[PDB]
């Protein structure tokens, strides 16, 4: 029964770690469909924005060292959101995206678009914003594989831009804050049983403060897994709070500027009640919308049948392999549907295409983002969307 | 450029009573 399936991954795991040196990425290795969840990589980030009260808290709060509480709190309640057994996202194609939506208790939306811009190395970027609360969220994922022995790791090289559109600095630009991504281990693969862990560093800076909590790993003896420990900090040298506990039971904060106080309750993830995502049904979906493109694995994985789904898996990635060495052969490059390059400089390798003026009507930028990708019920995608973003801003000031 | 078609109304918070019920229902 399981013991006897559990023994046969292990022994598969087993054969691919054979033939690694510690190191080493895993770019070139297929890991099997037994370790994977239900989801791509585009919807698991949305995991982590599950929590949008705690950010709207975070915008109505007027002293800039409370509200970088509130927006920790924000960041720190996603992690929780995650698989029980060792599991990972679907790694989404080149060219993959997903949008999907909220209906918050305060009447308004907030709305999220992601699409994978690239494979070798893997990237994708995402975009997130409540214009009614003039919150906009930019990011990207930069997971980079390796194999370290008895573990192995996506180290997490992306970041997160939070900014509040309508909370001016001296400058009149909007407060923005940076946090960046803990690494994901899977430790336990040579002389254990394997454990999906955080570890090392997550950073939140804002104007004023920062925040460095370590994400530990347990001792021999002492400690215990899943510990979190960090300061908030002015830029002067100054301890606010202390953070402690574990991420995915309750995080403690305690306040540095009363010695003899103890750590209160900060987050308790038990006790918290997510909002899921919303996303419009299959049948208006696209061809490479990543709940579309992955429903006959994800139908194989639910069913337990993995034979079925590592051959529809295979299907989907070979046909990708395919479509790059025709990119070759047409001497083109991929570029993103949805996303502009950057320019130099910023904490961003990618944003989203359309131009959303900060302080323009809320009611016009929703109007804006409705018009990047189908995200409501009844949407429908029109030929632009297919066309390369850099394309598309061409056109968004040749007009002009 | 616009990849996607728009609803009839842009949904705000301000028109939310034209698609909800007092019950809090859709119609
Ligand atoms: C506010 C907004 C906030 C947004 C920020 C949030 C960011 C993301 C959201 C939460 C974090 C999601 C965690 C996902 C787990 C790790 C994950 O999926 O990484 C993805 C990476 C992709 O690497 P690759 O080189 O393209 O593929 C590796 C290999 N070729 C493969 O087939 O994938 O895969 C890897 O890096 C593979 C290495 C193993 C990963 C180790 C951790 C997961 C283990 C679980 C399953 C694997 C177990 C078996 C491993 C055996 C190793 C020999």
């Amino acid at each position: 029964d399981i013991d006897e399936d559990d023994e046969s991954g292990h022994n598969i795991i087993l054969n691919i770690i054979s033939q690694l040196r510690p190191g080493c990425d895993l770019t070139r290795i297929t890991l099997p469909t037994f370790i994977l969840e239900k989801k791509s990589m585009l919807e698991r980030v949305t995991n982590q924005l599950q929590f949008p009260e705690f950010l709207l808290q975070a915008h109505s709060e007027k002293d800039p060292l409370k509200r970088f509480l509130y927006v920790m709190k924000w960041y720190l309640a996603g992690w929780h959101i995650a698989p029980k057994a060792v599991k990972k996202p679907l790694n989404p194609v080149l060219g993959e995206y997903f949008t999907a939506y909220w209906d918050l208790p305060n009447k308004q939306q907030a709305y999220y678009i992601s699409e994978q811009t690239s494979h070798h190395p893997p990237e994708c970027a995402y975009f997130y914003m409540i214009p009614e609360s003039s919150i906009r969220v930019d990011g990207v994922v930069i997971p980079k594989s390796r194999f370290l022995g008895n573990s192995s790791a996506a180290m997490m090289d992306g970041s997160t831009v939070l900014q509040f559109l309508d909370i001016k600095d001296g400058n009149g630009k909007p407060e923005k804050y940076v946090l960046t991504q803990p690494n994901v281990y899977v430790r336990g693969i040579l002389f254990g049983k394997m454990r999906i862990e955080l570890g090392d560093h997550m950073i939140i800076k804002s104007p004023n403060f920062q925040a460095d909590i370590e994400f530990k790993t347990k001792g021999y003896v002492f400690g215990t897994y899943d510990a979190i420990e960090g300061t908030v900090k002015d830029y002067d040298g100054n301890a606010y709070y202390e953070i402690s506990g574990k991420w995915n039971d309750v995080m403690y904060l305690k306040d540095l500027k009363q010695p003899r106080s103890s750590p209160k309750v900060f987050l308790d993830t038990h006790k918290e009640s997510p909002l899921r995502p919303k996303v419009r049904p299959l049948s208006e979906q696209g061809e490479y919308e990543s709940r579309k493109l992955w429903k006959k694995v994800t139908d194989a994985l639910a069913v337990r049948n993995h034979p079925v789904a590592t051959e529809e898996k295979f299907q989907i990635e070979d046909h990708q392999r395919q479509l790059a060495k025709k990119r070759i052969e047409d001497g083109v490059e991929f570029h993103p549907k949805l996303f502009r390059r950057s320019k130099p400089g910023e904490d961003l390798d990618y944003c989203i295409y359309k131009n959303i003026p900060v302080d323009e009507d809320p009611e016009k930028q929703i109007r804006s983002i409705l018009q990047i990708a189908p995200i409501l019920p009844g949407q429908q995608f029109t030929d632009k969307f297919f066309i390369p973003a850099f394309e598309k801003i061409k056109s968004q000031k040749k007009m002009i | 450029v616009a990849g996607a078609t728009l609803p009839e109304t842009i949904p705000t918070s301000k028109n939310y009573y034209l698609r909800f019920d007092e019950d809090g229902k859709s119609i």
